[PDB]
């Protein structure tokens, strides 16, 4: 999270800390509870092990509050494009049941279709870098607003507004970045996106999965 | 060196092994009591106080008290291009002089501005990768080469084993090539992968640069 | 069966980076080949983000640049086949930040 603040510690239980391996490598991605047995995050963070952190603040320690989990499933949408990072959303079966607590619960989705109109805030957490140089311990969140498609539609090639948001000012050094794939754009206290992509620099705007779009497939994933 | 043979013992008392954190990633040439001559691309990125300059040595594998060794004093380099691989020699200055010796000998180089010509029989030698997942070699390789002009640029002195797939090999950039008993070659490049046997190993031409040397070891 | 080195690395392709925080393994106190580090580096393109050994080819620009330990870097074009012929530790690779441009 660049240009975020520390977050108040378990005050987004929703939030999983995601652990990805693989033979030729590793990689580190937010998600988020939507449901006991499962977990939301992006599709580019599929690996062949992946480990899941709930209830956690700072996930260097071991804190008491934290349950680590395996996906026993990571179903990548089956139409996700790596090319493009399109259909960027891959739903996690835990391999038991969570545990529901103040520190650890699900979060709402949308409704089927739902909108986000243009200037609505949001909120973005995770665990990602803070900048090119330096990196965070603890969940960090900010506050960034969606944006009208056309701020993000010459910028990449391949957004889609009916299946991605764009998000985030331009001017600002407000963004989600290296690390924070997966995690939830929170609306109204309700999952409308996932932290998806951006540029290089970090620089706004960058582009979230809309949840509302997929749910049909994630309803039946889960069922 | 890809297809090659073991040296004979102390056959090159002028090649050298450069060894950083106890491993080779270039050869070298003793071309004076205090200097070593060696591809530009070798040091670029790296800390030159560690790299430890080896000489007399034929097996890296065992421990031979015939090695003699020096760290490395001052560099001195002419033009190196990264981009296009050209001028890719350094010239090493050492902490130390060596004691020539029965394993140990200063090279001898050619004149400035000659050329071989299409035909000339060369010979490479180095300590590198011996080819299909052999590893690095321990015993100093040697290998016949020729040198050609087809698919070379005259920025460089080119070689190719006709007939055969062998050829040099990584490891072995910074290698002298030798020729007429004169050290005309660096090893600086290969095309495709080693020992090809359809495109040429690239050189640089120590014979386009013999004024600067010489200008820096008199 | 035997430690690694894990490597940071970003892939940018026409201007977009998928914001998860990845690594390469690289085994650990080894050494390497720029012919080595160069298919491990077109092998992530493909897997990661789909990029053939033809989009390479036909991109307007496809390098990488690799930050050494010392602080000193090396940009590798990946439509070249031209490799130099030394022999590197995996220890000595800070980052490595791949950009592929179609235009
Ligand atoms: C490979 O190269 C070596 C060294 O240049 C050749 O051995 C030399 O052969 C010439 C005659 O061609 C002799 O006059 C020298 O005395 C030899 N030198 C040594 C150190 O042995 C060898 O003949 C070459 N082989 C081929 C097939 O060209
Ligand atoms: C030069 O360096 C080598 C290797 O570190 C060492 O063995 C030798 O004693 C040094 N000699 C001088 C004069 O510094």
């Amino acid at each position: 999270i660049i240009g975020g603040r520390e977050s108040r510690p378990h005050s987004r239980p929703y939030m999983a800390y995601l652990q990805i391996q693989s033979p030729a490598g590793q990689s580190r991605c937010g998600g988020f509870l939507v449901r006991e047995d499962f977990v939301l995050t992006a599709a580019h963070c599929w690996g062949s092990n992946i480990n899941v952190t709930l209830g956690a603040h700072n996930i260097q320690r071991r804190e008491n509050t934290q349950q680590h989990i395996t996906a026993r499933r990571a179903i990548r949408h089956p139409q996700y494009n790596q090319r493009t990072i399109q259909n960027d959303i891959m739903l996690l079966q835990l391999s038991r049941r969570v545990r529901r607590n103040r520190n650890v619960n699900p979060v709402a989705l949308p409704r089927a279709q739902e909108g986000l109109r243009p200037g609505t805030l949001c909120t973005v957490a995770g665990w990602g870098r803070v900048s090119m140089r330096r990196g965070t311990d603890t969940l960090r969140e900010v506050q960034l607003r969606v944006q009208r498609d056309r701020q993000c539609l010459r910028i990449f090639g391949s957004y889609d507004p009916r299946r991605q948001i764009c998000v985030g000012d331009r001017r600002e050094r407000k963004a989600a970045f290296k690390g924070d794939s997966g995690g939830p754009l929170l609306c109204n206290n309700v999952a409308h996106g996932i932290v998806s992509y951006g540029k290089s620099s970090g620089v706004p705007p960058e582009v979230f999965t809309r949840v509302s779009s997929f749910l049909p497939w994630i309803r039946t994933t889960m069922r | 060196i890809v297809g090659g043979r073991r040296a004979r013992p102390h056959a090159w008392p002028f090649m050298v092994s450069l060894q950083l954190r106890g491993g080779h990633f270039c050869g070298a040439t003793l071309i004076a009591p205090n200097f070593v001559m060696s591809a530009a691309h070798c040091v670029a990125n790296v800390n030159v106080r560690a790299v430890r300059v080896v000489l007399g040595a034929h097996n890296l594998s065992r421990r031979e008290p015939t090695r003699q060794v020096f760290a490395v004093q001052r560099i001195f380099e002419n033009g190196y291009d990264p981009v296009n691989l050209l001028n890719d020699i350094v010239i090493l200055q050492l902490n130390g002089s060596a004691t020539i010796n029965a394993n140990v000998q200063v090279a001898q180089l050619p004149a400035q501005g000659r050329r071989l010509g299409n035909g000339v029989q060369c010979l490479a030698m180095g300590w590198g990768l011996l080819g299909r997942n052999r590893g690095i070699a321990s015993v100093l390789q040697e290998l016949n080469v020729t040198v050609v002009t087809s698919l070379c640029r005259r920025s460089n002195v080119c070689t190719l084993v006709r007939g055969r797939q062998a050829g040099v090999c990584f490891g072995d950039s910074g290698s002298p090539l030798v020729c007429n008993g004169l050290i005309h070659g660096i090893a600086s490049f290969v095309r495709g992968g080693c020992a090809s046997g359809l495109y040429p190993d690239a050189f640089a031409p120590v014979a386009q640069f013999v004024n600067w040397i010489d200008s820096i070891i008199q | 069966a035997k430690e690694m080195q894990n490597v940071p690395y970003t892939i940018a392709v026409d201007g977009i980076m998928a914001f998860n925080q990845s690594y390469l393994n690289l085994p650990k106190d080894s050494q390497l080949s720029y012919l080595d580090l160069g298919n491990k580096v077109k092998a992530l393109l493909y897997d990661e983000r789909g990029v053939t050994p033809e989009k390479i080819r036909n991109a307007k620009s496809a390098v990488y640049t690799i930050t050494w330990k010392d602080g000193s870097k090396k940009e590798v074009d990946l439509k070249k086949d031209s490799y130099t012929a030394n022999l590197f530790d995996s220890n000595s690779i800070k980052q490595i930040d791949i950009n592929v441009k179609t235009k």
